[PDB]
């Protein structure tokens, strides 16, 4: 989960 | 355990016959699923839930010191590594000694730009991504040194230099915009005590146009409800003190609709697969909905729980989401990470520890060596170093200028 | 000029062109902390990174250089910064930089500088020419890519491209009924072209949303729709409503029609109407079916509504  | 009754099965997905790309992968994790459910049944054992607290502590314990090549991806994200680390270990009841902690303050001390706020390594642009990370790690380890590394009077300067006239801000100097940074700004700025009286103007209002017919958040005004960006949003409203900028009741339903009646964990949106990291970004988000229900005199609100099946979420973390040799993942097949090391974990507190004023009803899922320390469902950090960190920086002055 | 995976790469250091300069080290000081073991190559590209930036050489081999960079961590957004720099400055040919983020878009369609790398072209091309269709393009890989519905809605928004679009999220949702990103791009669309205020479109969705649930029963994003676009003027102002749904009850139920009745007889309450003791009783059976057997997995909030409905 990329979450920048 | 609620998972491996019998009648749990009648939760599985009623495919209507009419099997979409979305029904399948659905039915796929089921299975999967499934099978570790009644992992136990095929054995011959009887079930314990049990958190690998020893092996998931030699993994968080080993990363917080080098990573491999596998983590040059995540080159520009290096105080979300200290973060989610540091707070593994803060959940797990873990040491951070007097020197690695030192260490730690003193790499985001090089993380940290000369503009203000922190970069995602030694020498990059500050980014409020990173910046939340490096606030939330230095307030963890919570000493006068850690205190000291942030730069208050620059961060000031820096969160001003990305506030958008819509109310919102933007992540970095020419990057995007979406409610991350609202939240990111928020908690930075109010744990450090530099919320001067413009610094949010309009950002209640920009962060309630992202509220939309799912009663949910999206990432700008106009997109799909979602649940890390749902968090953001909420969070960020409770720091404002402007819960209320939202419709609490749709909100409420949406976030209730996210938990997988066959799984337990829960989904980012609706119609998406369940995903350990959401047992914090969705679960998160009915403690924060207790506190402003209550706030606003709801009479109907429980004393005991969180408005979410807390035995569920825990048998759903500590059955799929273990890895075996130390840390937490996605869901089972999925690799393990430091991200969802930290959510999962996260998450598992939120569900074990409800609160209400002086109402304290834990629930502990399985061997009792199981629960963890209580974290803040705002900043995703322990309540009392919360607490110790916004009093410290209560006496200084806000930056006014 | 020269790939990262072409058999015959070499390193920067060995590099002809670049022994000029000196390749400026990262300095993660003298006791590292979540140390990145980085690979003889991706230490070399972005010790030459750390210099060009830190002498801020705007050069032609610095920006073939960001392209290594990039590749080797297409998240490092301080070398995508530098990058947009360098096409101000070089004067750089933005349209040959749509395909180079076209591709990398391909690769990496989950990466935040990516997408908004490209927001960054098309905004000073003032040319949103290539988007509905590149946009599609990736949606066909991925329905559901938060980024691409959002990058999409930027570009309807901004560049006024609404005509065709309620035609492609009709594509899409016979591609699948399920997809919610679909469901939401049809409000979002709707709501912001016609509006759910003229009667006939109304009437049109409230059809078309009754049958994907008469088709769908279990879908939840039909369900969550039809209540949206209704529950913004009250249910109960909708006599039929209750009927068709209670029609339903034996042919396509699911906690979803449960679930909507008791939202339909909370603002038959909340307006008041006779029978409204009935109906609160009927109401509260129905939180407790799916509090006790409907629906458990929430029977912390089907018992709170049971609760709120006692007071309110
Ligand atoms: C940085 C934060 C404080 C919070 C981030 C919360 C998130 C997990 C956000 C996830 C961003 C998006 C749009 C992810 C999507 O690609 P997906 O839903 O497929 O994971
Ligand atoms: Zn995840």
């Amino acid at each position: 989960c990329v979450i920048m | 355990l609620y998972s491996l009754r019998p009648e749990h099965a009648r939760e599985r997905l009623q495919d209507d016959s009419v099997e979409t790309v979305t029904s399948i992968e659905q039915a796929k994790v089921e299975e999967k699923i499934q099978e570790v459910f009644s992992s136990y049944k095929f054995n011959h054992l009887v079930p314990r839930l049990v958190l690998q607290r020893e092996k998931h502590f030699h993994y968080l314990k080993r990363g917080l010191r080098q990573l491999t090549d596998a983590y040059e991806c995540l080159d520009a994200s290096r105080p979300w590594l200290c973060y989610w680390i540091l707070h593994s270990l803060e959940l797990l009841d873990e040491p951070i000694p007097q020197i690695v902690a030192t260490d730690v303050c003193q790499f985001l001390e090089l993380c940290q730009s000369p503009d203000g706020g922190f970069g995602g390594g030694p020498g990059q642009y500050p980014h409020l991504a990173p910046t939340y990370a490096a606030v939330n790690a230095l307030c963890i380890i919570g000493t006068e040194e850690a205190y000291n590394v942030i730069n208050r009077e620059k961060l000031l300067q820096y969160l001003y230099s990305l506030k958008q006239p819509d109310g919102s801000f933007l992540m970095h100097v020419g990057g995007e915009v979406d409610v991350r940074s609202a939240y990111c700004a928020a908690s930075v700025a109010s744990l450090t005590n530099i919320i001067t009286p413009d610094l949010f103007e309009g950002t209640a209002e920009w962060i309630a146009r992202c509220q939309n017919w799912e009663g949910g958040i999206g990432g700008v005004p106009g997109m799909e409800a979602h649940g890390g960006y749902t968090f953001c949003g909420l969070a960020a409203l409770v720091i404002l003190k402007k819960e209320r900028s939202l419709n609490l009741k749709s909100l409420l339903q949406w976030v209730t609709s996210r938990q997988m009646r066959f799984e337990g964990g829960f989904q980012g949106r609706c119609n998406k697969l369940v995903d350990g990291c959401y047992s914090f970004w969705q679960a998160g988000l009915l403690p924060l909905l207790h506190r402003a229900l209550h706030a606003q005199g709801d009479p109907a609100l429980s004393m005991s729980h969180w408005m979410f099946h807390q035995q569920a979420l825990q048998e759903y973390i500590l059955m799929c989401c273990q890895c075996p040799a130390g840390g937490l993942l996605d869901k089972p097949g999925k690799s393990r990470d430091f991200y969802h090391t930290c959510y999962c974990l996260s998450g598992l507190s939120i569900a074990q520890h409800f609160g209400s004023g002086a109402m304290l009803h834990d629930v502990v899922m399985g061997v009792p060596e199981n629960v963890l320390q209580p974290t803040h469902p705002v900043y995703n950090i322990g309540p009392d170093k919360v607490i110790q960190a916004t009093t410290h920086f209560l006496q200084k002055p806000v930056p006014g200028f | 000029f020269l790939s990262l995976d072409s058999p015959t790469y070499v390193l920067y250091r060995d590099r002809a062109e670049w022994a000029d300069i000196d390749p400026v080290p990262q300095n993660d000081g003298p006791s590292p902390v979540v140390q990145i073991i980085y690979s003889e190559k991706f230490r070399d590209v972005y010790d030459y990174f750390r210099a060009v930036l830190q002498r801020d050489e705007r050069s032609e081999r610095a920006f073939k250089l960001t392209r290594d960079a990039i590749e080797l961590n297409a998240a490092n957004y301080t070398v995508w910064h530098f990058r947009r720099v360098l096409l101000r400055s070089l004067q750089k040919d933005l349209q040959e930089e749509m395909n180079y983020i076209t591709a990398i878009i391909e690769e990496q369609p989950k990466n935040y500088q990516v997408w908004h790398h490209r927001r960054v072209l098309v905004e000073w091309l003032k040319d949103p020419s290539q988007e509905l269709e590149f946009i599609a393009d990736i949606l066909n890989q991925d329905a559901k890519n938060y980024h691409a519905w959002q990058h999409r809605q930027w570009v309807i928004q901004e560049f006024r491209l609404w005509d065709n679009e309620l035609q492609y999220v009709d594509q899409l949702l016979k591609e699948d009924v399920r997809n919610n990103s679909v469901w939401n791009q049809r409000h979002f669309v709707i709501s912001n072209t016609t509006g759910y205020s003229d009667r006939a479109v109304l009437e049109r969705e409230v059809q078309y949303t009754l049958e994907m649930i008469k088709l769908v029963p279990h879908n939840e994003s039909a369900w969550n729709y039809l209540k949206g676009i209704l529950q913004d003027r009250g249910l109960s102002r909708y006599p039929n409503l209750l009927n068709q749904l209670l029609d339903l009850q034996p042919s396509h139920s699911s906690p979803y029609l449960i679930a909507f009745l008791v939202d339909i007889y909370e603002d038959m309450l909340e307006n008041q109407c006779d029978n409204k003791e009935d109906i609160l009783n009927k109401a509260l059976e129905l939180c407790e079916i799916l509090a006790k057997e409907k629906d458990t997995i929430r029977k912390e909030y089907w018992r709170y509504i049971g609760r709120s409905l006692q007071s309110k």
